[PDB]
């Protein structure tokens, strides 16, 4: 949830 | 022990020993994590845990750029930054080992949030309710997230300075306490010292503390004079004027009776006010709120002096939306106890008018909804003081309607209502089972890159991975963590899903005209690519990349590495999507089918997300629609390449990938097969007149240029 990374 | 009355009690003792309390309780409830994730090999590096947020590696690198005492010119290190700073100051004052400090140190200072709770609780005679709302406050589910063992970022001071100011308002409002006029500025200033975008917060927080003064206390001199100080130390003076400045006015305001006349006052509002503005005042205001909350894709406000970029945005955790349970439960761990903790929110404002002063940190936690989960954090603590509130109401009824009720039984109901609603919390610390950024494997991989490559050459990878790299390889990356706009990724995304031969020319490319821009500072570095080998548009120059008899007449100043670990794999359609777009046109190129899942169990494959697997292994089965495969490629070594290529359909379009392995299945297309990423990791395809291998695991791949 709280990451500075990417998702989708 | 349990018959006497502890409501009432405020004395100085007792508040230390609960802050006490409450302080060694959010340390102890952050410390069960440390206590499950040690006893997995895969979370150690150097003899410890590692950090825990991507973000912890850039500060973790300035720090350690710090101790040694020097960085590269223009490797992005965090060196001097704030947390970098505290960090190499614990580190030469301490005797525990590098890792151990930055696992720890959000532990530590996060649990300071305890402090301000229970003392802003006690200016208003309610220590003991400030008690309870300290111990909700410092473990409640958004809080504890980013200020975990290992979460070493700034999060974990970034409530406590503001807290800390709110309770500077608090004491003023009250006790018309001269020191607020040195405290509430230099709170200011530690805060914007220690995370500059505060400013937003400060800026609101001083304005409204204005326009109360306007109302409140029209008349007293203390409050014009405080503001005065405080938009000084929001302004850009060098820190010699501003403390100079706030030192002189507050002995001249504290030891002269006959003190500084009104006007004079107005005069220094004025002059702050210049100053302030002189600094940029405001504008940061509106850029923040420009990204976050009307989420605009070009920033920067360059029409045709940039091309057009994906909006990253969209793509990044912590500033993805969530519903309203999700916003509830972030805030206060539980839908029930944020209902009641923001009745106690009205009641205490409808009670103490000086509570106001909270507003702007309960409107940014609440600005969430809009602007992304990150930022519910700001509401825990003021929320936390109406669920304390709250409760100091719910007896107070019943004692102005007249229940029976003794003073142990009293106390038994106080800590049976505060265990029970402080459950949700504890539980969601329990299975907020994080892991490490990395895996120890990953961060082995790249320390050994450390010992091979050299400190001024570049690796090319995925935003996301910008810091770790940089800390454990000590490299130059393209993006980062916070060095992710589209004209930033699109290098990256080009270079890993594109083909070979033009990957590789943009990786040249990329590398060195960003090293040139550092003393060239291109607007963008595409169209100064563009510009420069005479083409009209981005996409012509692009597609003039794919030419194995390409000039290349930018000199080679480094190595060039590209990291293709395994975890991207997942995230590769998103990767990919950043140079499926056209830079003269921000226009989709491609469809993009891609997605991995796990098979199940052992007739009919279904896989996470839905999708069956012919028992043919022949088609799939997405939304009730069969589709056919044209090959399914069943890989047993990524390492050696050892792959079984099976035609099924030379008219079809989609893959299936079977990684044994890992046990999981690739569904993509013909476009993304292709990419420098499927192909150099997964199938161990490269042209070696291209790339030399420099890494080979199941786990990394770690190429060079040539
Ligand atoms: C190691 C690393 O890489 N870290 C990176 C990461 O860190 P970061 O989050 O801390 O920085 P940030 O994103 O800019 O913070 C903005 C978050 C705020 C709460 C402050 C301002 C936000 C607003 C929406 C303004 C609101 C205005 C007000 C006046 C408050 C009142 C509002 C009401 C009442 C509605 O992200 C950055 C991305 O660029 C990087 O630069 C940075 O390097
Ligand atoms: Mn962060
Ligand atoms: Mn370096
Ligand atoms: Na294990």
């Amino acid at each position: 949830g709280d990451q500075a990374a990417t998702f989708g | 022990e349990l018959q006497q009355n502890f409501t009432d009690n405020n004395s100085i003792k007792y508040t230390a020993i609960l802050i006490l309390i409450a302080f060694a309780f959010s340390v102890l409830a952050r410390l069960y994590w440390v206590a499950w994730a040690s006893e997995f090999y895969e979370f150690f590096f150097n003899d410890q845990l590692m950090i825990t947020t991507n973000d912890g590696y850039a500060f973790a690198e300035g720090a350690r750029d710090m101790i040694a005492g020097f960085h590269q010119p223009n490797d992005l290190s965090y060196f001097g930054s704030s947390l970098s700073t505290l960090t190499y100051w614990l580190y030469s004052i301490l005797p525990f080992s590098f890792e151990s400090i930055i696992l720890y140190m959000s532990t530590f200072f996060a649990s300071l949030i305890v402090v301000p709770i229970i003392l802003i609780a006690r200016e208003y005679k309610l220590t003991t309710y400030g008690f309870i709302a300290a111990l909700l406050g410092s473990i409640a589910n958004s809080y504890y997230n980013r200020t975990m063992s290992g979460y070493y970022d700034t999060d974990m001071l970034v409530l406590v300075l503001p807290m800390l100011i709110l309770l500077t308002f608090i004491r003023l409002t009250i006790n018309k306490d001269i020191f607020t006029l040195l405290l509430s500025p230099v709170f200011i200033m530690i805060y914007l010292w220690w995370y500059p975008s505060s400013y937003s917060l400060n800026f609101a927080m001083i304005g409204l503390f204005g326009l109360y003064t306007l109302v409140f206390h029209r008349k007293e001199k203390i409050f014009y004079l405080t503001i005065a100080l405080m938009i000084i130390a929001l302004s850009m003076l060098a820190w010699q004027y501003k403390l100079a400045l706030i030192v002189l006015l507050f002995a001249i305001f504290a030891f002269k009776e006959e003190k500084i006349n009104f006007y004079m006052i107005w005069a220094l509002i004025f002059i702050s006010i210049l100053i302030l503005h002189l600094s940029g005042g405001l504008d940061p205001v509106l850029y923040q709120l420009k990204f976050y909350v009307f989420k605009a894709s070009d920033v920067q406000n360059l029409k045709d002096a940039a091309f057009m970029y994906f909006n990253v945005n969209e793509t990044i955790m912590e500033v993805n939306t969530i519903d309203p349970e999700v916003f509830m439960q972030r805030i206060s761990s539980s839908v029930l106890v944020f209902i009641l903790s923001f009745i106690g929110f009205i009641l205490l404002l409808k009670d103490h008018k000086s509570m106001l002063l909270a507003l702007p940190m309960l409107a940014l936690g609440f600005m969430a909804l809009r602007a992304g989960l990150r930022f519910t954090i700001y509401a825990v603590p003021v929320m936390a003081l109406g669920f304390g509130y709250f409760l100091y109401a719910f007896f107070n009824f019943l004692e102005k309607k007249q229940i029976k009720l003794s003073l142990r039984n009293k106390n038994i109901l106080l800590i049976l209502i505060a265990f029970f609603s402080i459950s949700p919390a504890l539980m969601h610390i329990y299975y907020y089972k994080s892991s490490t950024v990395f895996t120890s494997y990953e961060a082995s991989i790249l320390n050994d890159l450390k010992n091979k490559a050299q400190r001024e050459d570049y690796v090319v990878a995925w935003w996301d991975y910008g810091y770790p790299i940089r800390y454990y390889s000590d490299v130059k990356t393209l993006i980062d963590g916070g060095k992710h706009l589209g004209k930033d990724n699109f290098f990256s995304s080009f270079v890993l899903s594109k083909e070979q031969i033009p990957a590789a020319n943009m990786a040249r490319l990329s590398v060195e005209y960003t090293e040139k821009s550092f003393k060239e500072n291109y607007p963008d570095v595409l169209k100064a690519m563009v510009k420069d080998y005479q083409k009209t548009s981005a996409k012509d120059f692009l597609e003039s990349l794919n030419d194995p008899n390409f000039k290349i007449d930018t000199p080679k100043t480094r190595d060039v590495y590209i990291y293709m670990p395994y975890r991207m794999l997942r995230i590769m359609p998103v990767v990919a999507q950043f140079a499926n777009t056209n830079p003269d046109n921000g226009e989709q190129e491609k469809s993009l089918f891609f997605s991995q899942a796990n098979p199940l169990d052992q007739g009919s494959i279904t896989l996470d997300n839905g999708v069956e697997i012919s028992n043919d292994y022949r088609s799939l089965k997405i939304e009730g629609n069969s589709i056919p495969l044209k090959a399914f490629v069943d890989i047993e070594s990524i390492t050696n390449g050892k792959f079984y290529y099976n035609e099924i359909d030379s008219k079809a379009q989609i893959y299936l990938l079977y990684l044994r392995e890992y046990k999981s299945y690739v569904i993509l297309d013909e476009s993304l097969y292709n990419s420098s990423y499927i192909q150099m990791f997964l199938l161990n395809q490269y042209d070696q007149d291209l790339f030399e291998q420099i890494t080979n695991d199941t786990r990394a791949k770690i190429y060079r240029l040539k």
